[PDB]
């Protein structure tokens, strides 16, 4: 069990396996089957609704674990789950089915409206969302082990996900600037601890794993966020509301795996067919 | 000048390159390994740990040209390569075994070692350990008993020719006594465990003496 | 120079030996004196203004060096000086005049309206002001090796003080309740480091010493502060400018040393004269 | 006359002299010779007002030339003059008086609210005023060879200069920090040249020199603005307005060029007299 | 049933008092000592470190009523009293020596240790230091070389009577050897240190044997 | 290892710092001189351009500590100095002549160039202009029709022995031909034009040299 021993060098560790890959969201074995096919490093398993459910505002929850269990045996890459932020039961639970790693989703409805799970408690490492960089680091500081954009989630516009890779490299790339003086009363605008502040400072970058998630529909888009110095990408209704899933997952991959080579990102989005449709209502 | 690649299309591979600049070595570059240009640059070439289901596809692209590349590389060129984690599990003459991930599988594998492999067979990914080695050479580098970080690792089944050289091994109390975590097959090395999770630099320094060797020749 | 060895647990050391003292503010030799006659542990010393000059808005910057070493060779008791917030070269001077402690004040118009002092950087121990925990806690973080109230300086009023002991006092004992997932969000509300609030946490109180100040002015207001679990005591106006500068110096030491007992309370109060006319415009 | 040859290489070259140096306000002769025994790199020659006009709001114009005259015969180091914010022909006048720099200054009455001088179109080098990067790039932009902040003037409160510094400060690595596209929106909100925003970027500081000006009353002062970084400093009232200004403006000029010595700033504080009462009515 | 008061009128007690708890011995109370009910229940009393020309000044009250108290204790009742930093000047015969801050001075000490001992001589607040010491005893508790907190301390001049037994001593390299570190007279024992700044409790546990022999008698 | 100091005290220096750093030779280290400690680090000076009624007075502190050191350093240990616009004037046997501006003016040289100056005789600072200039030496750093940067720059009327040496001239259409612009005399180079102004580093290359020279003597 919990982490803050070198288990911890040992999460941060695991994550780093991550990087350069694409992890995607799958509702079906059929779906799992295609993204293990495509060259995933991993996918993250959503819960399985039809579109007319999907008109109402039902309460989104963590998914049967035995729908995990299911897609978990018909596959050998990673397997990740969501829980909802503040809900440690729900953590709890799927850290026993010895799932890959969790994500604490604000996809998901909130459970506890304050408080985010404490994620030190929990051997499985942790994804957490953010929009900034106090917010990042303040789900690292709760314990998370890798951090992801929020993006704007489902719409297929890659607008709000590029917003939030630039603001927090530019607060990281500032942070790195100031004066030893200066540190303290930015800590206290980004209401940061210091302590990540400092090692932010140390490392010229984020101190965890970081992936562009929300709203990514095409190779292009997946590049973008590569060439804006991410560690890689999640990406859910893009390829499976696309005309040809199977292609564009396979694309994306490719683009992650090559997103500096023009020649590439061209020869892969020759004949894609037609991306998710997506919808610009903010 | 001697240069050693990383393969980068995805795998844990800036800390592999962390590890070889930790080496701090003058004559030594590295750089990234995506395409058959930068393949061309290069002495040597590391394999890194990642999704293998996932490195393979990488090189599948344009009609397989870096997969064919890289088998020329290994068995032409005959140049040093270090399959690490995934990487181990790519050089391999066996892969245990592609159930349903099968496609294209027999020449799944660039080959190298010839063993027989299998795919993480420890639970899943909330089990994977750590540990100390063994190991049969006289190479400066390898020293006092050292650690390894065996992270939901493959397992070598089986030395299937007497070309290969166990290079280390490890006693575990939960997975048998003498268990492969080290093997080289003339210009080929591979590990099961993370040599760029711990923080000694043996086995790169290891891998840096042969591929300076290698150009002596 | 610098703390963050163990010369901080060196000037922790050296602060923990002003517990159950009073320090008092000087303008001159002959209050410094009286300030030690009467058994203060320490002095403060102040710009010597006359009461024409007051009514201006002068800019209130830190004592010439000059005038601190003519006090200080005049006594054996504690010296201590003020510096303007953020004003680190004024630090550096006094550093270099081997001065016992500062006070980073905001008393003395700021320096620099963002930025306090990195007090870490230096050798002599900082006493720093606050309001509440936050405050407190974020200025232990840049460095202070002691804390003080700023209740309302200079009006003989005591009501400002009282407050500030009481809203620390609560937020502490509160803390020490909450659960190990409740304390992070409380650590961004109040914008303090985690560190620290567990540190608060474990000690059951403020991680150092901790003074009242602002508005003292009779030995039943040191006495209530003390009842309420303050470390000490500054007192400037309420001495000097009642009746009897020296037979209320006396007293309000005495009251500070047996802030308990009622019978001893009663006997300094008698006859003590006029205390100081005060102010009552918030 | 004009510049944009490369008499700019030209005046650029004359006012990196100036580096490490004090520029002192003088109201007479008697205050010239004390400002160059003092070892002042320059006098800016004020109008000579009594303190009872001072109530009064007479408009502020630029010196009579023949008073400029009287004092530059009595001294040999350099001789500055103020001119009003878009009074183009009060600098033609001072320009044929062959004087060694203009200060366009916010501190006398604005001629035009709209336009500053357009200052390529002289000779003699112009400082301008500033409390931003934008506005201080703009001024160049415009022809000034020199920047310096706004601060406070006459108030003897520091707190306003070290603002505009850090605030320059910041704009200007954090610019450095940006990628290349991100240049451009960066430009529009600090309404600024994208070529001289470039130019700051390639040379890692403001292109012209730059010095710290208004409410620098102690030595500790001075010596905290070029700790942030600052190329010099004006100082007027400071001095003149002291107990003692011959000995506070030989101190300060000493502070200036050993601001890094704690131990001389130490030294040429003590024994200073009595600072500039000054003024907290912001 | 032994009963340790520490002095708590100002100065740092609630460490001495903790050290002494930290002795974890069954028999031993701590009481803080404030007037003279509280000293009348003591068996044997620390004056810890603070200021002095506040420890005394605390005890100036009600005409000296403390005073006298403390003076007759130490004096006529001979019960073992432990004057650490401030405590330790305030049991010296000559006090160097009270410029200004003479007021009722030479009533000034309790009196007890026959020594001339300096106002803390060493610079300011920010050079106070740290030591290890040596030991004239056969005492179980003195053990290894031990360690010390010398913060802002006052100096043992002079050795006045051949009643004084030097204790402990330390030779530092800025004030010489043979620094005088602890005294012992009678029922008098006179520290310059802080011996409840370092973890160690060898003077508490002294100190207490002291106050528990003086019972016995 | 060359070390060139540069007098910083105030004046122009991160440009005649950043002038020797384009020189771009390896052995020479350039460092920052405002004290006899950073002085006695040097095996060369230069004294820059800015004020001088300025530079001297920052020399004067603690009873002229630093004065005396460069005296010493220029006339005792005979080290090479090169003084540029104010440290000509500030190297000159006469300086021409302090009406009013005299104080201690007759320590106010440091001397080491026999030569009558005259303060910046030029109008103001309005009309400062630039040059090109003849030279009388062999060294190879002197190349082709080179320029300067004369800016309100001192006149050297007077040259007062046969051991000063000419080193560079100029003709003028408004202050006459045969402006001297460049001397040296023995182990002091002096010259009345800016040389950090110009991007051409002819005149710092001249003295790198001569400070190599001085020292393998």
């Amino acid at each position: 069990d919990y982490a803050d021993n070198d288990s911890i060098l040992l999460k941060h560790g695991w994550c780093e396996m991550l990087k350069g890959g694409v992890i995607m969201d799958v509702k079906n074995v059929e779906q799992a089957k295609i993204a293990e096919k495509a060259g995933a490093i991993g996918v993250m398993i959503l819960e399985n609704i039809p579109s007319e459910l999907r008109n109402t505002d039902g309460v989104a929850r963590s998914v049967d674990p035995l729908k995990i269990e299911e897609i978990r045996k018909c596959i050998s890459i990673n397997v990740l789950a969501k829980v909802r932020i503040g809900h440690f039961v729900e953590a709890q639970i799927l850290e026993e089915l010895k799932v890959d790693m969790l994500d604490e989703s604000e996809v998901l409805t909130m459970a506890d409206e304050y408080n985010h799970i404490n994620k030190h408690k929990f051997k499985t490492p942790f994804v957490c969302g953010c929009t900034n960089l106090g917010e990042a680091l303040r789900r690292i500081s709760e314990g998370a082990s890798m951090i992801r954009t929020k993006g704007e989630a489902g719409t297929g516009n890659i607008i709000e996900a590029i917003k939030h890779i630039r603001t927090v490299n530019n607060e990281i790339k500032y942070l790195c600037s100031l004066d030893e003086s200066e540190v303290y009363n930015f800590a206290k605008k980004l209401r940061a601890p210091i302590d990540l502040i400092l090692l932010t400072r140390k490392l010229k970058r984020l101190p965890v794993v970081n992936f562009a998630a929300g709203g990514i529909a095409t190779p292009a888009d997946a590049a973008m966020c590569m060439q804006l110095g991410m560690d890689g990408v999640f990406v859910g209704s893009g390829i499976f509301e696309s005309e040809n899933p199977q292609k564009m997952a396979s694309s994306i991959v490719m683009a992650v795996s090559n997103f500096n080579n023009p020649k590439i990102l061209l020869n892969v989005s020759l004949g894609l067919g037609k991306a998710m449709h997506g919808n610009t209502a903010a | 000048e001697i240069t050693i690649g990383v393969l980068s299309l995805q795998g844990d591979f800036e800390p592999h390159i962390n590890h070889f600049i930790k080496l701090q070595i003058p004559s030594l570059n590295i750089i990234q390994v995506r395409n058959v240009h930068d393949l061309g640059l290069c002495d040597g070439l590391v394999i890194p740990g990642g999704e293998s289901t996932t490195v393979r596809r990488c090189c599948a692209y344009e009609n397989d040209t870096l997969y064919n590349a890289l088998v020329h590389f290994i068995h032409v060129l005959k140049k040093p390569i270090w399959g690490t984690c995934a990487g181990c599990i790519l050089l391999s003459k066996n892969v245990e075994n592609i159930k349903l991930y099968s496609n294209f599988g027999n020449k799944f594998s660039f080959g190298g070692l010839d063993i027989t492999i299998c795919r993480n067979f420890y639970g899943s990914q909330n089990d994977s350990f750590i540990c100390s080695l063994n190991i049969i050479s006289d190479s400066s580098a390898f020293k006092k008993d050292l650690t390894a970080a065996c992270i939901r690792a493959p397992y070598i089944r089986e030395i299937l020719s007497d070309e290969v050289k166990v290079l280390a091994t490890f006693s575990h109390e939960s997975y048998g006594p003498n268990i492969i975590a080290a093997v080289e097959q003339n210009n080929c090395l591979g590990t099961v465990f993370n040599p760029e999770l711990l923080p000694h630099t043996a086995f790169q320094q290891y891998f840096y003496e042969k591929v300076k060797n290698y150009k002596y020749s």
